[PDB]
RNA sequence: GGAAACUCAAAGAGUGCUAUGCGGAGUGCGCGAGAGCAUUUCCGGCAGCAGAGAUUUCAGCUGU
């Protein structure tokens, strides 16, 4: 199963993210749990276009909650930690897997 | 049968043997990540391809 | 349990989980499938039996050929156990080896006698009957099929009377007389 | 040494590169031969990168003249110009992947930059790209092969044996 | 007061719809998983039988086989799938090992063929094709050496010149060939070793120290312009093409039958003597053998490298090959098969997969080097089971049982009684010693390593 | 790299309290440098693991948790754990033994009259309802819900997933107490005979007919951690034993009088035993020291049980009473019934539940659930646990959501890596280990009266 | 005693299924380049200017 290692992939950048106070755990083993989710459901069988265009906006999404509350929190523009390239480096990790996976759609080409 | 008779080779005591023995390996004890670097040989060649014999440095 | 693969099999070849080494073959299992014995522990509670005849049998034999403590006791099991009607006939002490059988010993017992004298037609039926209370030997109903006979008491085996399967009969013949009540 | 091969189908040109290489010592054995008829795992040699289909009907036929007699026709010269690298001087010439020898010299004339295989090894996973077919693709082509050639085979036929028309 | 259990809730445990993989939700608590080195230790003891019982190393043989027996053999050392082979009626073939089968064949000299090595030859004439045919050459017995053409047929370029494009003409035999393997020169063992090129039909250079025969020679796979052989002195001899110069030799107590360079190290060589194991010297320093691979029972005829430069390989005069890791100096595996019998040189093919050995009996064979793997390409679960076993039979390797799966071989009864009486005899050299030593002042310890050395011209 | 589980992440190892080689050198700073990094990356798993453990609390000063109500927990939690909080009432048969599978799938009631019944309990699933004629003192399940082996009057039987029986042991001449060692995959008996026998229930050998010497065995438990089996017998010696060797490993004195249950923790670190002298003692194991001792409880303990995240549970006969953070080794942790004034330095117990009249022969706890089955005179009753479970079970060795397929395919890998039966050791870690003899440091062969002195010389 | 199913349990075979691995630059080398080397070299800061782009985004300057 390599969902297991795209999963324990991605996390070192919600480890410093949460050792800097801007999220706490009790959220960021919510996100980890629907990240687990869509990681399943992606690199499952039978997948489809649709579940990596909802990861994409979920990914932007955390995203921009990332900018909101590091501006809010810490009133920063960044924090410079491993997270702020590492959450958009991933969502064009995806963008990458999708393509290669599906080069037919010109939609999320 | 179990515990080995002497100390092997490259080590030369008893500590240096268990302190070797003492992680185990397994994906159950070990991470994923961890578990497939900590597992991979020293040399790894390609498959179908002739091996050339290095000429290293300066080309 | 699964129908191992190639090397899964090779890796171990002494795995077997439905029969083992101390089952003996299951003999306990396929003979009282053969004669439709109704409770666990009877085939064990034979075979302790023949166990200890040939226990008997081996200490006669060891004790000394003229006297008449071994020679009365052999000749007196020998004939306890035609009476029982174990054997067929009187043989040799050899068949005291040869052939008491835990098959034997579960060939005397009443529904395998009641189906070898075709009154029921499978030792099924003949449990059916016997635990439904129809048969009789002599004088006395049976209600446990563990009831063996001896050899005198396979003369006696008859349904006791009002069993409608002896009233079935006898009006199949049409002797179905009614003045004795059956 | 393999790195691209090019497959030609009814439809259109395909040019797939190698990923990892089949090996050359134990190609006929049991183990590598079961490889290219297993899927996912000829899958792991094997990617599609480019896939010109014919625009026309005519095209196709022309294209099938021109294979068959062994000629470079100019949308196979397209699909190669763009799909293969330039090479520097004489180090690390490229190479294709094709079925004939005939096919060899002619795009050997049309690209000096580009080195020619037809061995057992290019045979064997031509063989085995064309026994699984459609499935490479995923979609992403205009048309069913079967009933493609079933008109280009007429097609040829009746162009090879001039049948008249009237 | 508040009150909270799991909440298990069913959904992300179990998939919504039918095809999408369930979790397999997993905590690495040493807490839950009970016993980690028995049970790496019993995957360790299943790892060791599997691969006792997928051991299949025979791959094949390669056409109908020689006629008279393989006498020399040399690969190409840039393409994969051929490789030349002389026997020693005097026909030499050129195989290709993809369909095991020859590209041609000749008849190529009167008596034994004694040596033959491939080129990529530079002629100032000509752009030297070497796309489109192949050369090969041989020196032989009828004071001949031969540089000869194959029509091959590998890249599909062209569309004719097949045998013997020129021949060179010595006045003694030759023995043995090697090439540069740049600038076209090579080099020959005969009754004096010859340095040539193949633009002049003489000998370039003489090379010999005095008058003894050259009965082997290696040139280098890097530093090129370095070179060495083995005469029939029992010695080691090192040329260096740039000073035009043999530059040192050794004496060893027993004959060295064949010499092999690093292609990693680039100054550790093999050679292969007849006292019945084989020296993995340095350069460098000449004056200690820095390994020794022991474990045979008759002379070891040939050895080469694995391409990998850690793994070397020994064929023998006993009817059996065996494979050497190098930094232990005992036998890594032994091949052996009915049919072959006194098996004169065995080299590694160039992906470091397939061990080539040519018997006497006349065919040559194909083998695995890691004769519980196989040649496919594997999915990565199978990819990481087979390494990680790899790694746990690596570190469970001194386990008395492990042990001994792992050491249990097959050997033919002859090596075997070879063997044993070779133990015991050995035992008693070692106990006389002993006793010798005991009572004795002054006998010093010599090193396993220094034993067989008996003299080095060039002492520091 | 903080990662506060590392403590529990650690790998302890046989020490001193440098060298010359460079080699040496390098490849042990290369093997504890990858060991530290292999502990670090592991333990940054508990950001990955799903959800936490659940837990209750006072919040308050006046309630306590020990006088909570089951009806209360059962309106206050979801329904889905208040419709698997099950009650099940048979009347006709008799005290009825509870034996849950190694995840919570199935379960396994006895009757002490004739009735064993395999069920998924989750699901409403007859698997196997037998009533056989005898008594059956005590049953378990083999490796999956598919094998069963009950204790019947004498012998000890084995029984498919449908209710078939499959083996009638002659040995295991009689039986009380069954186990069974999973990985190993023994089957492990013992009784009234002074007989602990261990059976291979794969290629269905026997493997140690070990005779106690000590009467009947009035109580066994395993240790789930190196597989050590923990026997009870009438002098209140608890001693522990492994196939290998005949003498008894190590023979605790617990208790007075004959032990009446035994419980291990599931991380082998504390053994919880009650005797018949109204003594309720907690053990470390690992340094075998008597951790502290409830002396006279004010009836006769009946079982007890841990569950997997240290939750003590003790039956007094119609009681069920639970201690939380009663295994730690202070003086804190001592359970007692009574906070003395309201002395905050007390285990007044984290929960209890009195039933009505019937007495408990066997509490069990559900292995991934928080909720615990109690096994009592007129039947089966779930209790609501709320701390008392593995949430994150690890779907690796042991599933409960497994199915088909990979209940096969889990079993036959379990099948081939079934460690052998001479491997039980009192410690787990003593196998890549060298001799305690054959001395540690290696060596290569190259170091293996004036008038007498007038009258010497003679 | 024969027959319905979404009744369940257990095996087997076939078909499928992909089964599926510090950064922009700038700075000198590597034969128009990135496939590596190496970094204070400015930045991934602050507001405004004014050119744009769908309130929030880019393009070049002042101080910083």
């Amino acid at each position: 199963s390599k969902t297991r290692y795209y999963l324990e992939q991605c996390i070192p950048e919600m480890d410093d993210l949460v050792e800097k106070g801007l999220f706490t755990k009790n959220e960021v083993s919510l996100i980890m749990k629907k990240r687990t989710d869509f990681e399943h459901r992606l690199n499952s069988r039978g997948s489809s276009i649709n579940d990596y265009i909802k990861y994409i906006n979920y990914e932007s999404n955390v995203n921009k909650l990332r900018a909101k509350r590091c501006k809010r929190i810490l009133q920063v523009k960044k924090t410079n930690s491993l997270s702020d390239w590492s959450i958009q480096q991933r969502i064009g990790f995806i963008y990458q897997r999708g393509t290669n996976k599906f080069p037919q759609d010109l939609k999320f080409w | 049968k179990y515990q080995s008779s002497a100390v092997p080779f490259p080590f030369e005591n008893r500590e240096q043997y268990e302190r070797s023995l003492r992680m185990p390996i397994g994906q159950e004890w070990t991470s994923r990540a961890s578990h497939q670097e900590l597992i991979k040989p020293r040399i790894m060649t390609k498959p179908g391809q002739v091996i050339d014999p290095l000429k290293a440095p300066f080309k | 349990v699964r129908k191992l693969k190639h090397h899964e099999q090779k890796l171990l070849k002494k795995v077997d989980f439905l029969e083992w080494k101390q089952d003996q073959g299951h003999r306990d299992t396929q003979v009282m499938r053969t004669y439709h014995i109704q409770n666990r522990e009877d085939y064990h509670k034979y075979n302790r039996i023949c166990g200890d005849i040939r226990r008997l049998a081996n200490k006669l034999s060891l004790l000394p050929p003229t006297d008449p403590f071994r020679r009365k006791h052999e000749q007196l099991l020998l004939d306890k156990l035609y009476a029982m009607g174990v054997l067929t006939t009187k043989s040799k002490i050899s068949d005291l080896e040869n052939k008491v059988t835990v098959s034997a010993i579960c060939r005397r017992r009443l529904p395998v006698i009641m189906h070898r004298l075709k009154m029921a037609e499978t030792i099924q039926d003949a449990v059916k009957f016997i635990e439904q209370g129809h048969v009789r030997v002599g004088p006395n109903l049976i209600n446990d099929p563990a009831y063996l006979v001896t050899r005198n008491m396979e003369d006696y085996v008859t349904w006791v009377d009002n069993s409608k399967i002896k009233k079935t009969l006898l009006r199949y013949r049409n002797q179905i007389d009614d003045f004795d009540f059956s | 040494p393999i790195e691209y091969l090019l497959f030609e189908e009814p439809t259109g040109y395909a040019v797939f590169k190698v990923k990892l290489q089949q090996d050359d010592i134990g190609s006929r054995l049991k183990e590598v031969q079961e490889q290219i008829n297993d899927f996912g795992a000829f899958t792991k040699l094997i990617e599609l990168v480019s896939f010109a289909p014919f625009k026309g009907a005519a095209e196709a036929l022309e294209n099938a003249n021109d294979i068959s007699e062994g000629l470079v026709s100019e949308s196979l010269k397209a699909i190669l110009d763009l799909n293969l690298p330039k090479a520097s001087s004489k180090k690390k010439n490229i190479t294709l992947a094709i079925s004939d020898k005939n096919l060899g010299p002619s795009i050997k004339e049309e690209f000096p930059y580009v080195d020619c295989i037809s061995n057992e090894l290019a045979q064997d996973l031509i063989r085995g790209v064309r026994l699984h077919g459609e499935k490479l693709f995923k979609g992403l082509q205009s048309g069913d092969l079967e009933r493609a050639q079933l008109g280009l085979g007429h097609a040829y036929s009746r162009a090879k044996v001039k049948f008249s028309v009237q | 007061m508040k009150i909270k259990t799991i909440k298990r809730s069913a959904d992300d445990y179990v998939p919504v719809k039918s095809t999408q993989e369930s979790q397999m939700p997993r905590n690495l608590n040493p807490e839950l998983h009970p016993f980690e080195r028995a049970r790496e230790y019993t995957k360790a003891l299943n790892a060791t039988k599997l691969e006792r019982m997928f051991a299949k190393p025979f791959v094949g043989q390669l056409g109908y086989g020689h006629r008279d027996g393989v006498y020399a053999i040399a690969k190409n050392y840039g393409s994969l799938n051929k490789l030349a082979t002389g026997s020693a009626d005097g026909v030499i073939k050129y195989w290709n090992m993809s369909t095991r089968e020859e590209f041609v064949s000749f008849k190529a000299h009167y008596g034994l063929v004694t040596g033959l090595c491939v080129t990529q030859p530079r002629f100032h004439d000509k752009k030297p094709d070497l796309k489109s045919q192949n050369f090969m050459l041989s020196c032989s017995d009828d004071k001949t050496v031969k540089l000869w053409s194959i029509n091959v047929d590998d890249y599909s370029n062209k569309n004719n010149e097949e045998g013997l494009i020129r021949t060179f003409d010595g006045e003694s035999a030759f023995q043995g060939i090697d090439s540069h393997r740049e600038n076209s020169t090579f080099a020959t063992g005969g009754a004096k070793i010859h340095l040539w090129d193949v633009n002049r039909l003489k000998p370039v250079s003489d090379l010999s120290w005095g008058a003894d025969n050259i009965t082997s020679l290696k040139f280098n796979q890097n530093e090129t312009d370095i070179l060495a052989s083995t005469g029939s002195d029992n010695s080691i001899v090192l040329y260096d093409l740039r000073t035009n110069s043999p530059t040192q030799k050794i004496v060893q107590t027993m004959r060295t039958n064949a010499i092999c360079w690093n292609p990693m190290e680039a100054f550790n060589f093999v050679t292969a003597n007849e006292d019945h194991n084989a020296y993995y010297y340095d350069m460098r320093n000449l004056s200690r053998s820095l390994n020794v691979f022991k474990d045979h029972v008759s002379a070891v005829m040939d050895v080469d490298f694995s391409p990998t430069g850690d793994e070397i390989v020994t064929g023998s005069y006993d009817k059996s090959i065996r494979i050497y890791k190098t930094n232990h100096g005992h036998s890594r595996e032994i091949y052996h098969t009915k049919r072959m019998q006194h098996v004169f040189q065995v080299k590694y093919s160039m992906d470091s997969k397939y061990i080539i050995s040519g018997s006497d009996d006349g065919n040559v064979r194909l083998w695995r080097s890691k004769a519980w793997e196989r040649s496919n390409v594997k999915t990565t679960r199978e990819k990481n089971k087979l390494e990680y076993d790899e790694k746990l039979k690596e570190r469970f390797r001194h386990m008395p049982e492990i042990k001994r799966i792992s050491r249990h071989r097959h050997v033919p009864q002859v090596i075997k009684k070879a063997q044993e009486i070779k133990n015991i005899e050995l035992s008693s050299i070692k106990r006389r010693e002993a006793n010798e030593r005991r009572t004795r002042k002054d006998m010093p310890y010599i090193s396993e390593r220094k034993k067989q050395i008996v003299g080095t011209v060039h002492k520091y | 790299k903080e990662r506060e589980n590392q403590n529990k992440f650690e790998r302890s190892t046989y020490t001193n309290n440098q060298t010359k080689d460079k080699k040496l050198r390098a490849g042990l700073k290369k093997i504890d440098e990858q060991y530290k990094k292999a502990v670090s990356s592991a333990a940054a798993t508990d950001y990955l693991l799903p959800e936490s453990n659940g837990y209750l609390e006072p919040e308050n000063e006046l309630e306590k948790t020990f006088k909570v109500q089951q009806s209360e927990i059962k309106s206050s939690v979801d329904v889905s754990t208040a419709n698997k909080a099950l009650d099940l009432s048979l009347k006709e048969f008799g005290p009825y033994h509870i034996k849950y599978a190694k995840n919570g799938t199935h379960l396994l009631i006895t009757g002490r009259k004739g009735h064993v019944a395999s069920m998924d309990w989750r699901k409403g699933q007859l698997r196997a309802e037998l009533f056989l004629n005898e008594t059956c003192h005590s049953a378990t399940y083999l490796q999956n819900e598919q094998y069963f082996a009950v204790a019947q009057k004498k012998y000890t039987f084995i029984y498919d997933h449908e209710g078939t029986e499959l083996h009638r042991l002659k040995q295991h001449i009689e039986a009380r107490h069954l186990d069974f060692l999973p990985y190993h995959y023994l089957l492990v008996t013992a009784g009234e005979t002074g007989w602990l026998k261990y059976h291979d229930v794969s290629t269905g050998q026997l493997v140690s007919e070990l005779r106690t010497k000590a009467g009947p065995t009035m109580a066994m438990a395993q240790n789930p951690w190196n597989a050590v089996m923990h026997l009870g017998h009438s002098n209140g010696t608890v001693s522990l034993w492994s196939p290998s060797m005949p003498e008894p490993l190590v023979k605790l004195l617990s208790a007075r009088g004959p032990v009446n249950s035994i419980a291990i923790d599931r991380s082998g670190y504390y053994m919880a035993t009650t005797g018949a002298d109204r003594s309720m003692k907690i053990w470390d194991i690992r340094n075998f020291k008597q951790l502290h001792s409830v002396e006279s409880l004010p009836t006769p303990g009946t079982n007890v049980s841990i569950s997997d995240t240290g939750l003590l549970a003790l039956s007094r006969g119609p009681h069920v009473t639970l201690w939380k953070d009663a295994l730690k080794l202070s003086g804190d942790s001592k359970p007692c019934f009574g906070s003395m004034g309201g002395n905050p330095h007390r285990n007044t117990p984290y929960m209890s539940h009195l039933f009505a009249g019937n007495k408990v022969e066997n509490l069990g706890f559900v292995p991934f659930e928080d909720l615990l089955g109690v096994g009592h005179q007129t039947g089966i009753t779930n209790l609501i646990v709320p701390g008392a479970g593995e949430a994150n079970y690890d779907a690796l060795e042991l599933n409960p959501f497994e199915t088909k397929k990979q209940r096969q395919e889990q079993e036959v890998r379990t099948l081939l890596n079934k460690l052998p039966a001479d491997t039980i050791t009192l410690d787990p870690n003593s196998i890549g280990s060298v001799d305690k003899r054959s001395s540690t440091i290696r060596l290569n062969a190259k170091d293996l009266d004036v008038i007498e002195e007038a009258l010497s010389r003679f």
